[PDB]
């Protein structure tokens, strides 16, 4: 043999796999370098044979339960092309759940906004509204775009995602997983091993208790932030709340590298940019990569294959040929290893040639491994890769040794808090942010959440987690979650979340091998072939091992530990401490933009009705927002004769109770920044309060609009 | 009621003092921002009127609840 | 020739008259656009609730779902009830009168009228 | 009103349906729609734009811009 049997048809099946699957690499390849038709038709021809070849062997390994198999390689490779997938759905259900990902992706990339001044003019979020919430500094546009966002592309979702969840979850189940969560988990799990195994349960623990350690130098950070942006956006922001999400730097809050322009500690202070060294000393693209290329034999890592030189898109074609410019690393197959990039003289494109020669380095060392087993040890291993090659290269003293940075330069403490705070604003803010989605998104899958109840816990866990608050109040109609791309293009995160752990485990580790003796934030692995060797010992592994075993070989752990991470900005948070001594370190999650003109409303329905008392529904709620539209109108007319054309949408409703108590507050007829002020609004109510009470049978006692009373 | 916005209703004379007492267990700290007269009745039933309290005060107030007040 | 009165909406049209002075007399309202716009919002209020008990179904009907037509000074005017975003789905009357019948109450109480005082003409008062 | 990202311009689509086009909804749809959007957006420049016209003509001499 059974396991003689699964060996020898892994083996045929690798041999025509690697072969097919270069056909298909180098078709891609040639269709990203020159963008057209008849290369669609290449790579998408090619593509297809591979996937039909791959789906065949994979009943052919079906034919080799893993049970009878011992042999651990085979086992994995199996296991791997074993796994059935979205195959176990029924045709409807596969089609359908094929339909409803390409709606969702399509809602995503094609849906826009209209400016409310002009209803010609149109954004799509991926130029004009990441622009906005990139660069506006006006509170009310950010609102605006953020809102809107959610308002017209994040309902068209809801309805998607739903379905999506319930197909997901039959299909995982099927394929043997408590849910689509459980299967995403799977990721990590390793079976059959001494002291290397891991649960897919155990994932969540452990990124639960990684995460408690981090929440200190998190707080300081979002107190230190949130006293910034207090100075950016004034009357806007509570010292002691959370932040309101517009202002977060970019349309969902993933990362604050944004938010460094009102944040930097030293203004007068700024960081190192060799860019100008570097176009003055005449440094090409390709001179930038021979230099990347050369850090990599410094630290002892495999000459770049002649090959590499050879074919690689390392600078922008210019002329008439067209060709996608995104940073990328090739394992086209059968020792083909490319790199594809628009490359500038910038230190920003010297880092990032760092980086990608990083993931060719991994995949070199990996390619000796079986087809099947040439990749990262987890999801979150290729990527850190990269991730500390950047970190390495991107040290003055690196730039100083290149002969990029003048060394009789010196590096400014006031500078290096000016560099720790910006790392923070990328990798501390996505932490919690990477952490919460997830949580929402398993605990939904599991069923945690009901879908009454999405939208709820979404907001709930951000004011807790994140500490970060809505500026307008979202019912079940909308899906914040889903406008992010990954959640509505069905990508797992935590990957995000596991990587950035890894990452500062792995350059700690290797620094240690360096021999490193200042701040870890300062430390240049180049030139040290022991730190080289533990990165090979995990980078040669590639599949064939535990990534718990992985981590021994380079970190010695089996675990994720975020010790290193906070050992990183060590220095930063012991500033931020100083700096948020006189702020309160910490947020409440019962601030809110729009608390102050909410009304609470509490309605007694048995109190004035006892028998024949109609039920509280969301049509009871939909004519009180239309009363209150009314009220609205008719104080406006007569009082200001203003013909404003108030809507029940302008009604915002909150904080909904079984008591029938919620706090509700007024906007301007199309426009989500004009909150009608709560004077006004209780002089509305005051004039059309008898009439309130006539269409809901009630009166003043029972109809209790908290702040107005009869006299 | 209030307090934890309950379902108008759910409390009655019975399921009242066990009612803040689980209302309790959910908010601990706010039970002890309520405040909650003592109902006795017999407290009530032995509090000594006023002199000809009882048929100005007494009996007077009982009358406005009577129907037809007016001709009680 | 052509009849300048055949609509292509009149057939599911509900003719309405408001009578305030016979119903609040003194100290009654003045019937404005605020009025109108209170009437199309009770009106899909009632066809939201009729189609969530006796159809079971959940339909957003809005006020601008709610058509109205041939507004007189006897607040009188004919309005036909269409679909939440299908101006080509125009509720049928009896469907619409069964709404209102369930919903009156509600709706006389909202402008503080009775079944004498608001005549849906056609939707008779038992 | 089924997909909000496929929207027709007048001329390109509109007027394609309003020539060809012989279903009842669809013709509905295009001809309330174009008069639901672009028309309620020109209802006050319109208003305005009279004003401002009858002013010139009453000026240059004229009963009103029609005359
Ligand atoms: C992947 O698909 C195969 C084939 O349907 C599944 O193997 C079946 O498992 C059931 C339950 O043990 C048996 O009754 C069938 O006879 C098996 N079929 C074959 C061809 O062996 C397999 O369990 C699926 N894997 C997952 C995780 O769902
Ligand atoms: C388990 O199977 C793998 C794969 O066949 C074996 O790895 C082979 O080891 C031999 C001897 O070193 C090499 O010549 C082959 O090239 C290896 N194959 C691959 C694909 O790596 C492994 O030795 C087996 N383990 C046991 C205990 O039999
Ligand atoms: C690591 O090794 C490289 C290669 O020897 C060193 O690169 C030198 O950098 C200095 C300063 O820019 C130049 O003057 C030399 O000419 C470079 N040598 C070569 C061969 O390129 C680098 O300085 C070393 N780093 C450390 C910290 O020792
Ligand atoms: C960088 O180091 C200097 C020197 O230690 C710091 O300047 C000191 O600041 C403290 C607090 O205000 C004073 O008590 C010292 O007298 C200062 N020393 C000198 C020599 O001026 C400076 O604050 C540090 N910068 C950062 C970012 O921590
Ligand atoms: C929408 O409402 C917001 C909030 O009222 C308006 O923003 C105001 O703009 C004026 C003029 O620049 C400022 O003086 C106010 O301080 C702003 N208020 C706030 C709270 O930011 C915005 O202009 C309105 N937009 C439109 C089109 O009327
Ligand atoms: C919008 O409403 C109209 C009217 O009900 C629908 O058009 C009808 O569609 C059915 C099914 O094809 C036909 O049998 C009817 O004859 C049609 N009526 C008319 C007047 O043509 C239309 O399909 C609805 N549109 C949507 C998107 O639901
Ligand atoms: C166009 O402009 C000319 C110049 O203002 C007008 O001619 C004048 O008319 C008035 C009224 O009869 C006289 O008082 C002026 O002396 C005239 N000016 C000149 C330079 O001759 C002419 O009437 C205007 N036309 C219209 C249609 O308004």
């Amino acid at each position: 043999t059974i396991e003689e049997q699964a060996k020898t048809f892994l083996d045929k099946f690798n041999h025509e796999a690697e072969d097919l699957f270069y056909q298909s690499s180098l078709a891609s390849w040639n269709y990203n370098t020159n963008i057209t038709e008849e290369n669609v038709q290449n790579m998408n021809n090619a593509g297809d044979k591979w996937s039909a070849f791959l789906k065949e062997q994979s009943t052919l390994a079906q034919m080799y339960p893993l049970q009878e198999i011992q042999n651990l390689t085979v086992k994995l490779q199996l296991q791997a092309l074993q796994q059935n997938g979205s195959s176990v759905l029924s045709e409807d259900k596969s089609k359908r759940l094929n339909t409803i990902l390409n709606t969702m992706s399509t809602i995503y990339s094609t849906g826009k906004v209209c400016n409310p001044d002009n209803p010609q003019e149109c954004l799509l979020l991926e130029p004009g509204l990441n622009e906005i919430m990139a660069n506006s500094l006006d509170y009310n546009e950010r609102l605006w775009a953020w809102e809107s966002w959610r308002s017209e592309v994040g309902k068209q979702l809801r309805p998607l995602y739903e379905e999506y969840v319930v197909l997901k979850n039959e299909m995982a189940r099927a394929n043997h997983y408590e849910d689509y969560g459980d299967y995403w988990r799977g990721d990590y799990e390793v079976n059959g091993v001494d002291g290397y195994d891991y649960s897919r349960g155990q994932l969540i623990e452990d990124v639960e208790h990684t995460f408690e350690e981090i929440k200190p130098l998190y707080e300081h950070l979002h107190a230190y932030v949130r006293a910034k942006l207090m100075n950016a956006y004034p009357s806007y922001i509570s010292p002691i709340g959370c932040l309101p999400a517009h202002l977060l730097g970019d349309m969902w809050g993933r990362f604050w590298t944004n938010l460094y322009s009102l944040t930097v500690p030293f203004g007068q202070k700024p960081n190192i940019d060799v860019t100008d060294a570097m176009v003055d000393q005449a440094w090409d693209a390709q001179r930038i990569f021979k230099e990347a290329e050369k850090f990599f034999v410094s630290v002892g890592l495999p000459n770049m294959t002649q090959g590499f030189w050879e074919n690689s898109m390392l600078t922008d074609p210019g002329n008439v040929q067209k060709a996608v410019c995104h940073p990328t690393a090739w394992d086209l197959g059968k020792g083909d290893f490319r790199i594809l990039m628009c490359t500038k003289v910038t230190m920003d494109d010297f880092l990032t040639a760092h980086h990608e020669m990083g993931h060719i380095q991994y995949d070199m060392a990996y390619a000796a491994q079986p087809f099947l087993l040439r990749n990262g040890a987890n999801e979150g291993f290729h990527e850190a890769v990269g991730e500390i090659m950047s970190l390495s290269a991107a040290t003055p003293k690196h730039l100083k040794s290149i002969g990029l940075l003048s060394p009789d330069f010196q590096e400014d403490n006031e500078t290096e808090i000016n560099f720790l705070l910006k790392q923070a604003l990328t990798i501390v803010g996505t932490l919690p942010f990477t952490y919460m989605l997830e949580k929402w998104r398993w605990m939904v899958f599991k069923g945690e959440i009901p879908k009454d109840q999405w939208m709820k816990k979404w907001w709930e866990m951000k004011r807790e987690i994140v500490g970060v608050v809505e500026p307008v109040p979202h019912d079940e109609t909308y899906c914040d979650p889903a406008s992010l791309f990954h959640v509505s293009n069905d990508y797992s995160f935590i990957r995000y979340y596991t990587r950035t752990l890894y990452q500062f485990q792995f350059q700690e580790a290797l620094c240690q091998a360096a021999k490193h003796e200042g701040p870890l934030h300062k430390c240049d692995i180049s030139n040290s072939t022991e730190a080289g060797q533990k990165l090979f010992n995990m980078l040669r592994l590639g599949k064939s091992e535990p990534w718990t075993l992985a981590l021994e070989n380079v970190v010695g752990a089996k675990n994720m530990n975020v010790r290193p991470l906070l050992n990183y900005f060590e220095p930063l948070f012991t500033w931020l401490k100083d700096q948020n001594k006189n702020s309160f370190v910490g947020w409440s999650t019962d601030w809110s933009p729009y608390a102050d003109q909410s009304i609470k409303v509490r309605i007694s329905l048995k109190s004035a009705l006892g028998d024949k008392a109609y039920e509280w529904n969301d049509n009871e709620m939909y004519l009180f927002r239309s009363s209150v539209a009314y009220a609205m109108r008719q104080y406006f007319l007569k009082v200001k004769n203003q013909m404003i054309l108030f809507g029940e949408e302008d009604v915002r409703v909150a904080n909904l109770k079984p008591r029938i108590s919620f706090n509700f507050f007024v906007t301007a007829p199309k426009n989500v920044s004009d909150i009608i002020p709560r004077t006004e609004v209780e002089k509305a109510i005051r004039m059309s309060r008898s009439r309130i009470n006539d269409a809901f049978r009630l009166n003043d006692n029972s109809l209790e609009f908290l702040g107005i009373q009869p006299t | 009621i209030n307090g934890f916005d309950l379902p108008e209703g759910n409390v009655t004379q019975e399921n009242f003092v066990d009612m803040q007492q689980r209302c309790n267990a959910s908010d601990p700290a706010a039970y002890a921002q309520l405040v909650f007269q003592t109902c006795d009745i017999n407290a009530f039933l032995s509090e000594a009127v006023e002199g000809t309290g009882l048929a100005f005060i007494v009996f007077t107030e009982a009358i406005t609840k009577m129907p037809l007040s007016p001709l009680w």
